[PDB]
């Protein structure tokens, strides 16, 4: 049985979001890579360097023309004609278009690639821009997050393999599944929130007991993800259990809504 | 086409030019550009960072508390690294001291990256390049048993399992849909390993795959998540509590006992996997411990890492020694001063930057990021490189000298330095590797070398991190729990005026953050990173760095398939996206 | 004394008298008494539950929607099967169907702690009766891992990994502290394995302790933890959402991506490492094929199991077969109907509780459990028991027998009758089962045989969790979530008068619960559990249980040394704490 | 030389026992081999009758005053003990044997520390908490039903590395792991404090993960670490898998009405 192809490219980025993928728990990485899908271009891991990374490139887009998954992570920058990100001498801008052309369905890992993530913050130095701007005639699915949850990640794709269908989105193309709630609202220190019994100096006797991070910026109330759920790294903690508020790194803008301090 | 000579290299651009573009398996954006002579050495090497996202710009105006979370998404493959470097330049600054906890779980954070970021690098990033994956189906899976036996006490080395691991290879392939592996350089005459080798690499690049994500388990405990788990100026956010009420709500004794179990499995997982598979590469490829030297054998910088006096960024507390040495003069190790104007300096006059005058270096307290595309003539157009002009500005990647020297950051970098200052647990580890290899002390200076070093290293880090875990737990057991001093949290408690170092030994090399505060906000944040060194351009004397320098007299056996260049880049772990921040 | 005959034994009481008080590496508490010859041979066996706790007695009163909760601790090795067995009897007396994917979850549970038990009772429990602990330290590294690889494709399987299990075992012992191995059989004739495999099966005990807890994260997925997971009358709890809004809070992808990596690991181990030991075991203990028979030759009873049609307990749906067979004919597989007041039925005329008449025998809907505690005529006192008086009532568990016939239970009962009705997947891997060991059909009828049986059940187990799973996955494709039917949840609802039956297979063999409903409340409650069929003690007749019978005609080397006796009991899975609950 | 430890049960379901092995750091393997000595245990030990009983003895004599007693189960009053029998007499002798020579007890489960199921009404054989039988030596409560297999060796992992008891509660259980309810650390707990409650099982609110709390759900008047460090290496707890919280940690939860009832 033929696995799904997958085209996996980089903009400006810190590979983080590649570096979740590998992170996953069940099913292992490995396991996605041999057995359910076709993982056939990929920066990060593939053999293949220079011409012969421009032949698989080709070569997949057109085999595969209309057929295969476009997975992004990080972003194009409009500034300088595109060349803050060159990629075989050329606006990697060139290279999104010409792979998202010939896509089935676009998944834009991380914030980087939903939203504009550091190097969208202010003043946005290279004009980077989200793949939703660039790309307007093709399914994507955000999967934000800086970065998204290993396992989070490879349930959606094993969700796309398995049922042959992309996930139902919000009105922001955010799979509902795991997006659909707010960190706050399924957060094991909300019972603090609610009584009010707050951090309110780092290692103070609050944050010794597991009182709520609010008064120290916590942003799980605004933060839409499945960190306080279905958790980081075979769900061993979450940043709040761990004793540091949300960033609200999964949010549009997230950098930029005053310090990470402030309620 | 000209020629001049530098560092002892003729710098010869006649002959046929190569590209690769882009460099894979490496994070981040590269191009690379030689030129071969009619003997298919290469004679002339341009390195070229090809992205560029500006935190230094974004940081300012930020808050320094804020600080340690943008900077950390310079990159995700050294996760927390730059975290690290930016609660000690902020800390520095602003004159803050931590407990000695926190200081000791910084420490563990690290060593946990160098665990992390080693593994990795050696299977899925290099690997490829000294295993021949295809080869692997040749292999006999009893003879493969056999060779792991005799290297290893490893426990998975059966006949069935290598039978296991070579039949998936088989179906994965027979359908035609190669994913990472197709169009290789598979059968090149560089790969020198038998076939039973290349299927106990492959067997291993899969347990590596897998294991990996299970060391990054201790930043979970610690710092939330991995990639990029939290920090706190003044200390780390992770109360602990051991044996009163709410211990449920802070880092306590089954937290700890987590973070042991992953610190026990990931010195197995190094000292009988990666190790072993080294040495091997290393039995099966002996002449690359004489190709890539590059500056290795002239001039090699570490700042020093793991202060074990908490808040003594001295030589008497650094784990991981700091120095440098210059003109092969490996005899006097000289002291490096980061705040020392006249030590390290930032060119921009083979860089897509802005100075006032291009000429000078500029040490980064008088930093400056100013971006400007202007490649000048590269025989296409400016969205349209076909080749670069190096003899004008040419990458995204700033150009640092250390006293107007061009050096090399890493692993072997580091090893050399500890091993001349006569670190004994160095000197002894170099001695008795290179014996097994029956090579000469020498032999670590090439790209052999670098993979040799890096593999070192994660043995040394795996044994650190069980020290330190160890110093915690003694804390613990005195009742010392503290993780946070707030005294100068609030920034009415700070100098209205202040500027600090942050510094640290990140995978790659030498990693520092210099950060001014005025009137509580970053007046200026400048980053100078390991690949930054090591993958720099040119300086106004010509001085190539050490990519260049390493790619410098390397002989091709097929030019249109540039294995041997990937072999010398890979050995240093290149990370684009930290050289370029 | 006294000797009289039964079922084919000649029960003398003449002779020594051994005591085994208590049995170990067994469930709850188990005395046994024997006489032996002066041939060293065992003329009559004795077995007594030493607990009772009045499981039924507690549930009178109590809402039936409660109690599966309550007799889900009748035990906590067998964990699970009690809620499942009161969960179908609620709904058979109320009348509720239970959505499918609710059945295809209760199928998953059941198969995961088929999984769970029968490989801890095989290293945990029984594997020292076959393996010489001490004797392990003897062993060749090299030689054992020729041994391994000889017989399994399982990777752990390298010489150092040995030579470390061994220097593990070594430290152990080395300060004298030999814990659960102190005072133990070791050097007993019957210990028959060479070092190496001695080796090898402590290495796998080791192997199988850690990886146990790891099957049962499915429990966890389902039913919130284990031991002891959560159920529902009409269901399960654990609602379904994979594509919606909230599915955070539920059932959701990446659930079920962790449920599937258990079920793989799980089969993975049972068929390379549990499977390949039964058959050593086998091997090098041939003459055992002989030995224990018991009732196993004569009469064997299974309920059945794993409706693989929703709310469908008959013939067609059952993945495992129910059936009787009698007087030693197993070409006349008998149906067995739980409502029959004719079919089964408990005496309690050498049992401590009181009957009207205790000369007849009591179908569980017409059951009684008022505690008697009476052991007569003892050499001793009744706090102070030397010798049990096994003419008359001597066991806390009542004696269970159908149609009147004393019945063995249990993987091997189990297997007979699946085989003996032409169940394809059982007669191909019982044939190549004994055919590997070139024995005969009838050497499965034996204690070795049990245990063979029994890892024969763990691999037919691992394999069913994958096709119940997809299953499940292809409701969840047909857009078919739901997970319990609560039309009937609310007592107003319920008929003022009803009873119901729930029976399954739980790991050592025939569950039933037989419950009354009357205005809202729990009105009689009887349970009848394997190990109270194969612990039996006597009925009117004298006819003797399948475990007194098994240990009937057995040799003993050293009459002061019982490792015949451990054994053959330790092969049906001694469960006490279920036998009387 | 590690930790003598010896391991008895009463009556008990043996699910404490159970809970242990599971433990996933340290491995239960590691706790048995390298951390404490566990000297005798029904369980898991090869010797049987006469054998375990000289373990028995010999431990406890050699070790006198220095072996820590796990105990699981209880002991019943009934019937002069005899529900309860080991070695032909009853169990509670045994217990009070082991207890006189130990250095601390450890309580394990509900059973040992409350009565659990057994005692519940109408408490057919008696049984009867550890405490209420053993008055003169310290008794650490580790209630649960089980407890959390981590929590378990968690506490080991502490006796032995700070060479002290845990502190404990009023009750005697250890502040470290009970020292706050099931509800004060609920990941649902946003959806009690909106009303956002499951009304029917697999409705659209339990679909969403709401409160359990009509359900019948006793976070709130249980302490035990379950809404935070979890079960079974963090991979769910009851109420993450969408039954309320039965109470199982508290003395005599099945005793209070229907696990179904507010
Ligand atoms: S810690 Fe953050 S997400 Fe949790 S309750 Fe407090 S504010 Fe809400
Ligand atoms: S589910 Fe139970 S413990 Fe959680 S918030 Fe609701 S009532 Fe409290
Ligand atoms: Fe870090 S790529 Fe993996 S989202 Fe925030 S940086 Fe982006
Ligand atoms: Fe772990 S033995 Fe099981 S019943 Fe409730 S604690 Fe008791
Ligand atoms: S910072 Fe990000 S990782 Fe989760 S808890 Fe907040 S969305
Ligand atoms: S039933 Fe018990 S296991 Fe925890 S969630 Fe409630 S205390
Ligand atoms: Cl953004
Ligand atoms: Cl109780
Ligand atoms: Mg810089
Ligand atoms: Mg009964």
């Amino acid at each position: 049985k033929p696995r799904i192809p997958v085209v996996w490219i980089h903009g400006l980025e810190c590979t983080c979001c590649t570096e979740s993928f590998i992170r996953s728990a069940h099913p292992l990485a490995k396991d996605v890579i041999l057995s359910l899908i076709s993982l056939d271009y990929d920066d990060t891991l593939m053999a293949a360097a220079g011409t012969q990374a421009e032949e698989v490139f080709e070569d997949i887009i057109t085999q595969y023309n209309g057929k295969y998954i476009l997975a992004v992570e990080g972003n194009p920058p409009l500034g300088e004609q595109g060349m803050f990100c060159i990629s075989s001498g050329r606006p990697f801008i060139e290279k999104l278009k010409r792979a998202a052309a010939g896509a089935s369905a676009i998944i834009a890992w991380g914030t980087c690639a939903s939203w504009g993530c550091v190097q969208a913050a202010r003043p946005n130095p290279t004009q980077a821009t989200p793949i939703d701007k660039v790309i307007t005639d093709k399914p994507i699915i955000k999967v934000p997050g800086c970065p998204p949850i290993p396992d989070v990640m490879s349930a959606i794709i094993t969700y796309m393999v398995t049922f042959d269908r992309l996930p139902d989105v919000d009105r922001m193309g955010r799979p509902l599944m795991f997006y659909g709630q707010r960190i706050h609202d399924k957060c094991y220190r909300r019972a603090h929130f609610d009584a009010g019994e707050f951090v309110q100096s780092w290692d103070d006797d609050a944050a010794r007991k597991g009182y709520c991070l609010y008064k120290m910026g916590c942003k799980g109330p605004t933060t839409y993800n499945a960190c306080s759920s279905t958790r980081w790294n075979d769900g061993v903690s979450f940043p709040i259990q761990s004793g540091h508020g949300c960033l609200g790194c999964a949010e549009n803008g997230f950098w930029d809504r005053g310090s990470f301090y402030s309620r | 086409s000209t020629q001049y000579e530098t560092q002892g290299y003729t710098i010869n651009n006649a002959g046929r030019r190569l590209v690769v573009d882009p460099i894979t398996r490496i994070e981040g954006h590269m191009r690379c550009e030689v030129n071969i002579n009619d003997q298919n050495v290469i004679t002339n090497a341009v390195s070229c960072g090809t992205m560029f996202r500006g935190l230094e710009i974004i940081l300012q105006g930020r808050d320094p508390r804020d600080a340690w979370a943008f900077v950390e998404r310079i990159c995700g493959v050294c996760t927390g690294v730059h975290a690290l470097a930016s609660v000690y330049a902020i800390e520095d600054a602003i004159g803050i001291k931590v407990p000695d906890n926190a200081n000791i779980i910084r420490n563990i954070m690290l060593a946990t990256l160098w665990c992390h970021d080693h593994l990795v690098h050696f299977y899925q990033l290099a690997g490829m390049d000294w295993i021949d994956v295809l080869d692997a189906l040749k292999a006999d899976p009893r003879k493969t048993s056999e060779l792991a036996q005799s290297l290893s006490s490893w426990p998975k080395s059966s006949p069935g399992y290598f039978f296991d691991v070579q039949n998936r290879l088989k179906k994965f392939v027979e359908g035609g849909q190669l994913g990472i592996f197709r169009n290789g350089y598979w059968g090149h005459p560089q790969y020198k390993l038998p076939p039973e080798a290349n299927l106990m690499g492959f067997a291993h690049y899969l347990e590596a795959l897998d294991f990996q994500r299970e060391i990054v388990k201790i930043h979970a405990v610690f710092g939330g998540k991995n990639p990029h788990p939290n920090w706190i100026v003044g200390g780390m956010p992770c109360a602990i509590n051991i044996d009163e009420s709410g211990a449920v709500g802070a880092v306590n004794m089954e937290r700890l006992n987590l973070v042991q179990s992953i610190i026990t499995r990931t010195a197995d997982f190094i000292n009988n996997v990666m190790i072993p598979d080294a040495l091997a590469i290393g039995q099966f490829n002996k002449p690359w411990s004489e190709i890539g030297t590059g500056l290795s054998d002239k001039c090699v910088l570490s700042y020093g890492a793991f202060p074990d006096i908490a808040n003594d960024f001295g030589e008497k507390s650094l784990l991981m020694p700091g120095g440098a040495v210059i003109n092969g003069d490996f005899n006097n190790v000289l002291p490096v001063d980061l705040v020392d104007p006249q030590q390290v300096q930032e060119f921009v006059d083979h860089a897509w930057y802005r100075y006032p005058n291009d000429q000078v270096g500029r040490h980064p307290f008088d930093g400056i990021t100013d971006p400007w595309y202007n490649p000048g003539d590269v025989k296409g157009s400016d969205t349209n490189i076909q080749q670069l002009n190096e003899q004008e500005r040419y990458s995204w990647i700033k150009a640092p000298r250390w006293r107007g020297n061009a050096m090399e950051v890493g692993p072997l970098a580091r090893t050399l330095i500890a091993y001349h200052k006569g670190d004994a647990a160095t000197v002894e580890s170099v001695d008795r590797m290179m014996s097994a290899l029956n090579l000469p002390l020498s032999g670590i200076q090439s790209t052999l070398g670098r993979i040799l070093c890096r593999a070192h290293e994660a043995q040394w880090a795996a044994g650190k991190l069980q020290y330190f875990f160890d110093k915690l737990m003694t804390n613990l057991k005195n009742g010392n729990l503290a993780t946070a001093s707030t005294e100068k949290w609030e920034p009415a408690t700070w100098p209205t005026e202040c500027r600090g170092v942050g510094f640290t030994e990140a995978p790659r090399g030498a990693l520092g953050h210099w950060a001014a505060i005025r009137d509580g906000k970053i007046d200026l944040y400048q980053c100078v990173v390991p690949t930054t060194w090591n993958a720099s351009p040119r300086d106004p004397k010509g001085q190539i760095g050490a990519y260049e320098a390493a790619l410098m007299n390397t002989k091709m056996a097929i030019p249109e398939q540039p294995l041997e260049i990937l072999r010398t880049l890979h050995s240093f772990d290149p990370c684009l996206a930290c050289s370029t921040h």
